């Protein structure tokens, strides 16, 4: 099973708007569903680029690769501008859970060689060594997508 | 506008939602419905100064961008006992310990 | 309709139901195990933060308007964190 | 550039193989595998590929070179292409949909070149 780019060959120009706080990283999803880095957005930010019909995007934290939403939703795909009118991505923060929240910010403030040397629950280990990662997003977000074909 | 609140006395703290529009005294209504002290019992605060039944809280100094949903501003309670009104006292949150070594 | 939830040092927090049943762990103390529940672990400088995380959670699921970062003081997370895993929110 | 003609057969078996090879489709999803080999990207759009690929070569040039007579045998023939799949693996990963179709290829090209060598 794999989430991936069609090969369109129609162009499309769409604008990034970051409306996060974050330092935002875009990642193309090439024709073989592998994730490809593309330059970074500075909060407060917007730019226009050119993509094409099909074409599957993810927005990430550019430090930690946490999650952020484009248009509300986890994938982005531009389709056939109309009227001269890029389509706008807008990249935003999801409400991350409190828990979520609270292991970005210890992982902010801790290396994880020393992870195991917090006062806490084993099963917390876990959780903080469990980092963001786009693979094993894109994992979850292919079976996520079997249902919308 | 919503502005996003902790009421404040003692060791009570409500958090709560209200309009810009609203007014102090319809901030009592709800403090009433929620500690059982009718609005004539209560004095609330915006810091040191009293507040004034009739005004907004627009008109108070609360705003939606110094009154947000991760960051309440904060109104003080006074009930009156008996005759007379207590001093303000809002009792402090506990302190967090010393940055554990690993986090410095 | 308000619950109150009470921190190990005794600061009683009056939040609405709908907010603290954000926690499916306090959804669980208010069904048996009154409309009041104590947490002998979550001290207030935590507890005042968790309501805080309610109020922000109702705000902002499901809303176009941007979204700010919930803030954590370095000095409150590890606590901050124990209480999330505890609470399930 | 064009060579003296090889016997005819020769030519005509050249010809039924790479033609038997390009045609090749998915026998489950019906795509035709050397689509993406028939012609090199530009030098301007996969410049990695020149810089990597020391001799570049696609159907369109194996076919030029069968109908000018560069191949002198079915193996010369082979060479070339087993050196198309072979830099499509050098330049793509394992496990790519472009590496995959490159190995299929190969020994669609094998099994085409001993059915039409049986052939009379
Ligand atoms: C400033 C800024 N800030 C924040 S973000 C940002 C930014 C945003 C955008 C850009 C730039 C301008 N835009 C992009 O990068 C956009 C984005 C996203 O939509 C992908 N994309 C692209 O441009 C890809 C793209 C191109 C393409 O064009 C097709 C019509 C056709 N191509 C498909 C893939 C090729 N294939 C060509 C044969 N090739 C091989 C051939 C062979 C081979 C052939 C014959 C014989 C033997 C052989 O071995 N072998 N291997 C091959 N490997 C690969 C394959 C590739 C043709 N569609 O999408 C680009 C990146 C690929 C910039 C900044
Ligand atoms: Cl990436």
């Amino acid at each position: 099973p794999v989430l991936r780019s069609v090969n369109s060959r129609e162009p499309s120009q769409v604008i990034f708007c970051n409306r996060s706080p974050r330092v935002v990283l875009p990642v193309w999803l090439n024709f073989d569903g592998e994730p490809q880095p593309y330059p970074t957005l500075p909060p407060g930010t917007g730019r226009r680029i050119h993509s094409y019909r099909g074409h599957l995007w993810l927005f990430r934290d550019a430090g930690t690769h946490d999650g952020l939403l484009v248009n509300q939703t986890e994938l982005f795909v531009p389709s056939l501008n109309v009227d001269g009118q890029p389509i706008f991505a807008n990249i935003t923060l999801p409400v991350y859970t409190l828990k979520e929240r609270c292991l970005q910010v210890v992982r902010s403030l801790v290396k994880p060689e020393n992870y195991r040397r917090l006062d806490i629950v084993r099963s917390l280990y876990e959780d903080l060594e469990d980092h963001p990662n786009v693979q094993k997003d894109l994992e979850r977000l292919t079976q996520e997508r079997i249902a919308h074909q | 506008m919503d502005v996003f609140l902790m009421i404040r006395r003692h060791k009570t703290t409500i958090f709560t939602d209200a309009k810009e529009s609203s007014t102090v005294f319809e901030l009592k209504r709800i403090v009433e419905g929620i500690l059982k002290r009718p609005p004539d019992e209560q004095r609330l605060y915006k810091d040191d100064q009293l507040l004034d039944d009739g005004k907004t809280l627009g008109e108070c100094g609360f705003t939606s961008q110094t009154a947000r949903p991760q960051a309440p501003a904060t109104v003080g309670l006074a009930f009156r006992a008996d005759d007379t009104f207590e001093a303000l006292c809002i009792e402090p949150f506990s302190s967090p310990p010393e940055l554990p070594d690993v986090m410095k | 309709m308000y619950v109150k939830l009470i921190s190990s040092d005794g600061h009683e927090f009056i939040v609405k139901r709908e907010h603290a049943l954000t926690s499916g762990t306090i959804k669980a103390m208010l069904s048996g195990p009154t409309n009041e529940v104590n947490f002998r672990e979550i001290p207030s400088h935590v507890l005042s933060k968790v309501c805080m995380y309610f109020t922000y959670k109702v705000r902002y699921t499901n809303s176009s308007t941007e979204i700010p970062e919930f803030p954590i003081a370095p000095e409150i997370a590890l606590e901050l964190l124990m209480a999330a895993n505890f609470l399930d929110c | 550039e064009k060579l003296s003609p090889n016997p005819p057969n020769l030519t005509k078996k050249m010809k039924k193989i790479v033609d038997a090879v390009i045609k090749y489709k998915d026998s489950s999803s019906g795509r035709q595998l050397s689509e993406v080999f028939i012609q090199l990207p530009s030098r301007k759009e996969l410049p990695e590929y020149y810089e990597l690929i020391r001799k570049p070569v696609d159907f369109k040039k194996i076919k030029e070179r069968i109908r000018n007579h560069k191949y002198r045998s079915l193996n010369d023939l082979e060479k070339d292409v087993m050196l198309l799949c072979q830099n499509a693996q050098t330049f793509n990963l394992e496990g790519s949909l472009i590496y995959e179709d490159s190995i299929v290829l190969q020994s669609v090209f094998t099994s085409v070149r001993q059915k039409i060598e049986k052939e009379d």
